[PDB]
């Protein structure tokens, strides 16, 4: 818009509670897809997004998996003639570190909502908490 | 020594989408989002604007008619969590017995003539009717002025 | 090697804590724990919902074809072959009036 | 000889599209996949249910837009959303498409209990990759 | 309409096995152990026999959901080899390609 | 001159030292109040302006999943607790305190505690079935020297 | 006599080179040749031919485009999303520092897939990992704790791993693993008469 611009855009209400926040030591995001290039674009989008919010991120590529199975080519007889098919799964692991629970929800929502079609995520949060109050003191 | 843990912020389920929406502005070279994004399907005039948004509503009403008339085909629910707004609607009373409870159903469904028939039948038998229930009948009749609620069908 | 009293009594204390079978149970009697810890084959969604509701698809698409909102090229193909076959006098006989009496 | 998904040679007068020209062994090499869901990825469930839903969605769109489809539809599932992207010939009037979009979306959202949106790109006529 | 009468019979077998899954579990549990008297186990051996034959879950056969083919089916898609090839060779299955190596 | 908020007022009413004394839902929403609210919504009812506003509306209606994804959204098993699923021996009080029936039911309740596909109500129903089964078979058990209930 | 409708010229022609592209593609959408002002071509070219054009291109439609996610948009998006984030405590600047004050590690997994159902059976499982050094255990207690847990204890790392998936929900499985730790800890300190016969 050249001359017509919003004046005071409405922004969502974020209210700070009195409950303490979760502390995630680690948060592993294993995305899976049949296409490597899609993971590269998502890897770029996710790493850029993490860096813009202050999150610490590392990336590695777990080894790909290929599943192959054989079928019978003819509708009837002709056993020796087969057709083989395969499915390829490719992985990109985004290992985040030292995240509070508010930072991990907003980031995961933002990147989960923008997950391309054909891509599956496997988040593995690792929370750190104190010891149970009973365990802290031995009681007979 | 004791670490100070930050107080967790909380927000509504739509808060994140609302934040992303605030960033984007109107596209000056595009028609309203309701209209289909295609040169062949973009409304040239103001008539085609209204006519395109009346054929779209017409198809929506044609689909809801099929769903609400053959509900047995649209009853399998495979959505977890369950989506109430994507289930067939039922507006005809399913309580057959003539009781104050049955009258309350008709009042809830907003049928005006059927509720009057069952209310009169309740009076014919003489069964007690709660003043609150009798008021829910008057509310429906007074608001709709004794006429069945407006609706469109074949 | 054999399990001494300390070894056996610790195993029972562990099983008691971890909610495992605490007594000495034969392999045969351990199937009762498996039967009641695993969903039966007939209760798994793959088994009872193996098929799509073919009645819903065939009925729904037939209803839509009669409302003019769906076109079945296959059915129109069959509808005209019956029309032509009936003209030729090869149409379906009425029930109870077949060639054999 | 292999007969699967091959548009065989005529005498140079058959107009095949890009999708039709390429045989199965070019899948993932020269031409992509018409449907994109997460159900065939490793350690993922509901492949049977996604595949059946696609078969129906393809037959439904053909009948709902009879003779108006220039090429096979492209199905995109993201979260619970389904997206149908079809190249459609400019045969029908514009308002008729608005009706068929409203109808086909509402009907398919109440049948599979998911949000379904229809994206239509109109072409003047079928695009011919090569004459075979 | 289902594909054929064989698919219909199987569908009913799948719906009656779901109804009798709990029953056949509880009764069969009384027999798969060595802790209960053999007199009770012999009697549960007869209650399980008395249930309808279609309640038995070993009479279910996995058939192609679209052609009702008894053998050659792939359990992940519930389609026969012939039907699966038609969809795969056309790019209609998401991520399935030919295996060249 | 024509000051909007400077000048004489009607003065029929007085300053509301007491405000909203009667509650808004004095009675359950009537048809009149339910219908006026629907009309107020139409006053501000404008069409979607982008994919964000459409997804926002779908979320408010439950059509679209909430994010971040929670695979147990709306899946609360009767507000139970871990101890209810795991400790099921309270229900075996009716059964013999010792003997073969106790040994068998211990195996039954051990499996039920390890069953994540059943609710507490469904687990109890398995226990009740055996209670009634052995009661019917009181005579066969007595021959074997087992006394039930 | 019949009138065939004429398509308008593509709106890319009206798009300036200094436009606000984020506004053009706010969210994930399919490739629209009339909205993307780029001469993109895709397709294996025929002999003495060029790759096919964007208009009527099924291959470009089959691609999951990132036009909605551009470096300019992402930076404008994350700028709004900063108010949501909370600050990690500065004191916990190292992994060892975290173990000092927060010895208990709870692993929970989420899964994102495409379909009508959001349900995954694997989401209920929970895994608790604590180091025995963090626990206050006497020489007797540590030996008893290590025998009861069996293979859950790893001598090399001195970490006890309790994995609980028996309960249906994740909040139950999590509460159960915390319970298992309390009983194992308290039981280890308790001394039974039969223990003197070791
Ligand atoms: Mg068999």
């Amino acid at each position: 818009l050249h001359v017509d611009v919003p004046k005071d855009v409405t922004r969502p209400t974020i209210t700070t509670s009195d409950e303490p926040d979760t502390l995630y030591k680690r948060l592993s995001i294993l995305v899976k897809a049949h296409d490597r290039a899609v993971l590269d674009s998502y890897e770029y989008f996710a790493v850029l997004a993490a860096k813009e919010l202050g999150i610490s991120i590392k990336v590695h590529e777990p080894p790909r998996k290929i599943e192959r199975f054989t079928l019978l080519k003819s509708v009837h007889i002709f056993k020796k003639h087969r057709v083989q098919y395969e499915m390829r799964t490719l992985y990109r692991c985004l290992e985040l570190k030292h995240l509070t629970g508010s930072t991990a929800s907003v980031y995961l929502e933002y990147i989960q909502r923008n997950l391309p079609e054909g891509v599956a995520m496997e988040v593995t949060k690792t929370q750190i908490q104190q010891l149970p109050e009973h365990i802290k003191e031995p009681m007979w | 020594e004791e670490i100070v843990i930050p107080k967790k912020k909380t927000w509504d389920k739509v808060a994140v989408l609302q934040a992303l929406a605030s960033t984007v502005n109107r596209d000056p070279t595009a028609a309203p989002y309701v209209f289909h994004d295609d040169p062949y399907l973009i409304p040239t005039s103001a008539l085609e604007s209204r006519s395109f948004l009346l054929a779209k509503k017409s198809g929506e009403t044609a689909a809801k008619f099929i769903i609400n008339s053959y509900p047995k085909y649209f009853q399998k629910d495979i959505a977890e969590p369950h989506i109430p707004c994507l289930m067939p609607e039922y507006f005809e009373p399913q309580i057959e017995d003539v009781s104050e409870a049955a009258l309350e159903e008709r009042i809830r469904l907003r049928k005006v003539r059927a509720s009057v028939d069952m209310f009169d039948q309740l009076l014919q038998a003489g069964t007690t009717v709660s003043l609150e229930t009798t008021n829910s009948l008057l509310d429906l009749l007074c608001y709709y002025g004794d006429q069945e609620p407006p609706a469109d069908y074949p | 090697s054999p399990l001494s009293e300390y070894a056996l009594r610790m195993s029972r204390l562990s099983a008691r804590i971890f909610g495992e079978v605490a007594r000495s149970t034969d392999s045969k009697s351990m199937k009762v724990v498996s039967l009641f810890s695993e969903q039966p084959l007939a209760k798994k969604k793959e088994t009872y919902d193996w098929y799509p509701n073919h009645n819903t698809y065939f009925a729904l698409m037939g209803n839509l074809r009669f409302l003019g909102l769906y076109r079945d090229e296959h059915q129109d193909f069959k509808d005209e072959q019956r029309r032509l076959k009936k003209l030729r006098g090869k149409g379906k006989p009425r029930k109870g009036e077949g060639k054999r009496a | 000889k292999n007969r699967a998904a091959r548009v065989r040679v005529a005498k140079g007068n058959k107009p095949v599209s890009y999708e039709e020209a390429h045989a199965p062994h070019y899948i993932a090499h020269r031409k992509g996949w018409l449907s994109l869901h997460t159900g065939n990825l490793d350690g993922e469930d509901h492949a049977a249910e996604r595949t059946l839903e696609d078969v129906f969605l393809r037959k439904f769109m053909m009948g709902t837009f009879p003779g108006c489809l220039a090429d096979q539809i492209v199905l995109k599932r993201r979260a619970n959303q389904v997206d149908i992207c079809a190249l459609v010939l400019r045969q029908l009037p514009a308002h008729k498409f608005y009706f068929l979009v409203g109808y086909s979306e509402t009907l398919l959202s109440h049948f599979y209990k998911c949000p379904v949106r229809l994206h239509l790109q109109t072409v003047p006529s079928k695009v011919v990759y090569k004459y075979i | 309409y289902y594909v054929d009468w064989r698919m219909l019979r199987d569908l009913k077998r799948r719906k009656m096995a779901y109804e009798y899954a709990d029953e056949r579990l509880r009764i069969n549990s009384l027999r798969k152990n060595t802790i209960l008297p053999k007199d009770l186990q012999e009697m549960a051996g007869d209650e399980i026999a008395a249930l309808p034959r279609d309640s038995c879950p070993v009479r279910i056969r996995n058939r192609c959901v679209m052609t009702s083919r008894p053998r050659g089916v792939k359990r992940r898609w519930r389609l026969s080899r012939i039907v699966f090839r038609h969809l795969a060779d056309h790019g209609l299955l998401s991520g399935v390609q030919r295996a060249i190596w | 001159r024509k000051y909007l908020f400077k000048g004489k007022r009607l003065s029929i009413f007085a300053d509301k030292a007491f405000a909203d004394e009667p509650p808004e839902p004095e009675a359950s929403p009537s048809l009149w109040e339910i219908e006026f609210a629907k009309q107020l919504a139409s006053v501000a009812d404008q069409p979607f302006e982008n994919g964000f506003e459409e997804m926002i509306q779908w979320t408010k209606e439950g059509k679209l999943w909430e994010f971040p994804v929670n695979n147990e959204a709306g899946l609360d098993d009767d507000g139970s607790e871990f101890h209810e699923h795991i400790f099921l021996d309270k229900y075996l009080e009716d059964f013999p305190k010792q003997g073969p029936i106790r040994l068998f039911m211990e195996l039954v309740t051990c499996g039920l505690s390890k069953n994540p596909y059943l609710s507490v109500k469904q687990k109890v129903e398995h226990i009740e079935w055996f209670r009634n089964y052995f009661n019917e078979k009181r005579d066969i058990l007595k021959e074997n020297n087992i006394a039930f209930t | 006599r019949p009138m065939r409708r004429k398509a308008l010229p593509p709106r890319t022609e009206k798009m300036d080179t200094d436009q606000d592209w984020p506004s053009v593609y706010p969210t994930a959408a399919p490739f629209k040749p009339s909205a993307v002002p780029l001469p993109v071509r895709m397709g294996y070219p025929v002999k003495k031919g060029v790759p096919m054009a964007k208009e009527g291109n099924l291959e470009l439609l089959k691609i999951p485009n990132f036009l909605h996610l551009t470096p300019v948009a992402i930076k404008r998006h994350c700028a709004a999303l900063k108010d949501f984030c909370t600050e990690w405590p500065a004191a916990l600047d190292s992994d060892e520092k975290c173990e000092e004050h927060f010895p208990v590690e709870i692993d929970t997994a989420d899964y994102v897939s495409s379909g009508p159902s959001i349900r995954n059976p694997k989401a209920r499982a929970v895994t608790l990992r604590v180091k025995l050094s963090s626990l206050n255990l006497d020489n007797h207690a540590k030996k008893k704790l290590i025998k009861l847990v069996g293979e859950r204890y790893c001598k090399a790392t001195d970490v006890l791993t309790i994995t609980t998936d028996r309960c249906p929900l994740k909040r139950q499985n999590y509460d159960y693993a915390v319970y298992l730790l309390t009983v194992l800890y308290h039981e280890s300190w308790k001394t039974e008469d039969w223990e003197n016969s070791k």
